[PDB]
């Protein structure tokens, strides 16, 4: 009952680089579809099949090709990526086709980023800002910053732990990132996220916080040619405790 | 113009022999084949030059993805049937979809589907339900009434997308489809009378027998209209003669809005 | 199992006349299942180049074929269409009239 | 062949909208609406193919053909209907297209605003200073820093569930030395009670 199981969530690729992204599913669909989603405009189909043993262009074909493998996997394949297919993909299924009311099932998504260089590719900055003293006397509450800085590309999953248990409640992380030059075509980004806990959990002193930061980056294939470490795929995270005090 | 219809049957068997497709679709215009397409060739194609000439690539290449997963569900479909029947050997599945416009502007449409030729479910598309023949089809109807869109999705095309394809594609045949060319007819002895008719477009046609002014229905025979081979059409009717009294014999035939009548002497 | 046998109907194209080219026309009609084996005889010999229609579809479920022939009639020559079907113990011969 | 839709709304929690989807395609075979929240997959929400209005919850879909036409309703919106609403039309050859989408914005009612800019404390591990400008109103917009080494993000709804109370807030940083929280949020029009508890 996983429905539509598509991979990589993340990749990075050099301009001329291959990639395959999977896709299966396990509803007996019939049908399967490869999308690109990408900033406005409406999805775009590159291919689908319409049945096992049956496939065909979409809208948006030139450099994918396709391969229904058999009824439950449905793979697409950029032969030599270029920066233009940077994009989220997204993989979808339906019963049949050519029948009107049958709607889609969706995996879920695919970010891939095309770069001439990987040189602009960077892990972020993590840090975590204590609560302000006034917060804590004027409104009983108490707000933990994490600022995730200077990474590229928006690669990144942020989560809170406390105590050792991932929480959510009580938590806003940024939609988007910050571009940190908006001018610049290459920017790296910044993304801000808050916990916020009342006066009392927060004054707890065996109470633990932390904010890590998931960067999905280069791989052992990946050529790295610079002066400074190798972004490669990593946890960046930070802490504090509570204080008494 | 007169009343047109356009239509698309599939053919499905379920243990063919040899050559013979498991799976083949047609579309008609009026008595006319416009688009073909089975389980072998594993395309859409044109069965009229008018099609062929008025339809992008485009259209063939689409259409042609439809029908191979059209192809798989109805073998699912009637595997499914051929199961509940509890029937061995090779069985059959039919689906007839179409509209038609009449002279006068009115519309009709219909769905239906069919085991070993005959009726299987036929569609409603005022009470948006299904008809069930027996205890096989009346699971089929439960399962389909249950998709309540799909079912208003096949009103929708029935009532207004398969209207506009056949204006499409009468448009597209116009010099075919529109014409007309009026029969000959002539009357022979041979003891009855046969009043025949040959070379007319289009097939509908009546001819009937009349002895002394009145239709003498249950003593005519009405023989089949049936092509001619040149995209024209031929037929007949016969009456039995009294031997022992005279009568005035006249036969009627009704084409494309023209009336004629031939007295026998 | 409703298996319905096949109607067959032998005519010319036009009206016939000794020495004017014509066509010899057998309509297969309102058979089911679908399998059909059609011949068309001169003289009770198979005609060679012989043509046919696609299978046609009727809204009653049947089906229906054209096979054709182009032949000059002669007062000595005789013709027939030769049908087999699974509703035939063997095959069926119409002759043309 | 054109689906058009607004790019983006803005609601309050609570009330009612209506995203309108409009289409000129060759041929009709029905109109989806799908949700995709931020970061994840589309899903369905709704399917009209003949005229009138479906319900299906807080959410129904209107569809008229001869007018070309569809709307979503969404009544007593709720903060998880933040999303994109993507509306899909299959054409006569059962192509599926698809509009743009549009992002729906929904402002919290905030029952006790309480608005403050608070410098939260310095990191050993990093240069910079940080505030934060929380619990004002949701009608307060906050506004890009429009000085290169200050880093301002937008609103953010957090939700406590343990106390059912929400609030806005935005987060501006620096390492210039010349940095206050006093002056972070400058650029924006900020409430007049704006709190700015004293320095040390
Ligand atoms: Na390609």
């Amino acid at each position: 009952n996983a429905g539509v199981t598509q991979t990589p969530k993340f990749q990075v690729l050099k301009t001329g680089q291959s990639m395959t992204l999977q896709c299966a599913q396990d509803m007996n669909h019939n049908s399967m579809y490869w999308y690109r989603q990408d900033p406005g405009m409406g999805l775009r189909l590159i291919y689908y099949s319409a049945s096992e043993g049956t496939t065909d262009k979409g809208e948006v074909p030139n450099g994918y090709n396709v391969s229904r493998l058999n009824k439950r996997e449905f793979s697409l394949r950029l032969e030599s990526a270029a920066p233009s297919q940077t994009s989220v993909y997204f993989c979808a299924s339906s019963v049949w086709t050519g029948e009107g009311s049958g709607e889609l099932f969706f995996g879920e998504g695919s970010r891939l980023t095309v770069l001439e260089d990987l040189k602009n590719v960077f892990p972020p900055e993590v840090a975590v800002f204590e609560p302000s003293e006034a917060e804590i006397s004027h409104t009983q509450k108490a707000t933990l910053v994490c600022l995730a800085t200077g990474f590229y590309p928006d690669h990144v999953e942020l989560s809170w732990w406390v105590n050792g248990k991932e929480v959510h409640s009580g938590v806003c992380t940024d939609p988007q990132p910050l571009k940190e030059q908006p001018a610049l075509n290459d920017s790296r980004y910044a993304l801000s996220s808050r916990l916020r806990v009342s006066a009392t959990f927060w004054q707890n002193p065996r109470n633990h916080f932390r904010c890590q930061v998931q960067f999905y980056g280069l791989s052992e294939n990946d050529e790295w040619t610079q002066d400074r470490a190798k972004p490669v795929t990593q946890i960046v995270s930070a802490e504090a405790w509570g204080r008494a005090d | 113009m007169r009343t047109h219809s356009l239509r698309y049957f599939r053919l499905g068997v379920s243990d063919p022999i040899h050559g013979v497709p498991e799976f083949i679709s047609v579309g008609y215009v009026d008595s006319h084949p416009i688009t073909t397409y089975d389980s072998v060739t594993r395309q859409k194609e044109p069965r009229a030059p008018w099609m062929a000439e008025n339809l992008a690539p485009d259209h063939w290449e689409r259409y042609t993805q439809l029908l191979r997963g059209w192809q798989q569900m109805f073998k699912v479909e009637l595997k499914r049937l051929q199961r509940h029947y509890n029937h061995s050997g090779s069985h059959t599945y039919q689906r007839m979809i179409g509209c038609e416009l009449l002279e006068d502007g009115s519309t009709t449409g219909f769905l239906q589907y069919a085991y070993d030729g005959q009726d299987f479910l036929i569609f409603n598309k005022d009470t948006l339900s299904w008809l069930a023949v027996d205890n096989v089809a009346h699971t089929i109807k439960q399962a389909w009434e249950a998709n309540q869109h799909e079912l208003l999705y096949q009103k929708n095309w029935l009532e207004e997308e398969c209207i506009a394809w056949l204006k499409r594609f009468l448009e597209y045949g116009k010099d075919t489809l529109q014409r007309t060319e009026p029969p000959l007819v002539r009357v022979n002895r041979k003891t009855a009378l046969f009043c025949k008719a040959h070379g007319f477009y289009p097939p509908e046609i009546y001819m009937t027998w009349m002895k002394n002014g009145e239709e003498i229905v249950q003593e005519i025979d009405y023989g089949d209209i049936l092509p001619s081979g040149d995209g024209t059409y031929q037929a007949w009717a016969s009456i039995e003669l009294d031997p022992q009294s005279s009568n005035l014999y006249s036969c009627h035939v009704e084409h494309s809005g023209v009336h004629m009548v031939l007295q026998v002497p | 199992m409703i298996q319905r046998t096949p109607k067959i109907q032998v005519y010319s194209r036009h009206p016939a006349e000794n020495g004017k080219s014509n066509f010899l026309n057998c309509y297969v009609s309102g058979f089911h299942p679908s399998d059909i084996e059609v011949d068309l005889l001169k003289n009770g010999e198979r005609i060679e180049k012989v043509e046919h229609s696609d299978l046609s579809f009727s809204k009653d479920w049947s089906f229906y074929l054209l096979y054709y022939t182009e032949f000059t009639p002669t007062e000595k020559d005789e013709y027939a269409c030769r049908v087999n079907h699974v509703t035939l113990s063997q095959p069926k011969i119409v002759k043309w009239d | 062949q054109n689906i058009d839709q607004p790019t983006e709304m803005t609601a309050t929690e609570g009330a009612i909208v209506q995203i309108n989807c409009t289409y000129q395609t060759s041929g009709f075979n029905g109109l989806f609406w799908y949700q995709q929240h931020a970061g994840e997959a589309p899903t369905f929400l709704s399917y009209n193919v003949l005229d009138g209005l479906e319900e299906k919850g807080r959410f129904s879909s209107f569809l008229s053909r001869s007018k070309g036409y569809s709307y979503l309703l969404l009544k007593e919106l709720q903060m998880k209907d933040s999303a994109s609403y993507l509306c899909a039309v299959k054409d006569s050859n059962y192509q599926l297209i698809w509009g743009a989408g549009t992002k729906l914005i929904i402002k919290p009612d905030i029952q006790n605003p309480d608005p403050a800019v608070y410098q939260l404390r310095d990191s050993k591990s990093s240069d910079k200073s940080v505030c934060l400008f929380t619990d004002f109103d949701s009608q307060t917009n906050v506004s890009q820093s429009k000085d290169s080494d200050v880093y301002i993000t937008d609103k953010c709804v957090l939700d406590m569930r343990s106390m059912d109370f929400k609030s806005n807030s935005a987060v501006a940083w620096s390492n210039k030395s010349d940095f206050a929280c006093a002056n972070a949020f400058n650029n924006s029009i900020i409430p007049e009670d704006t709190f700015f508890p004293s320095p040390e």
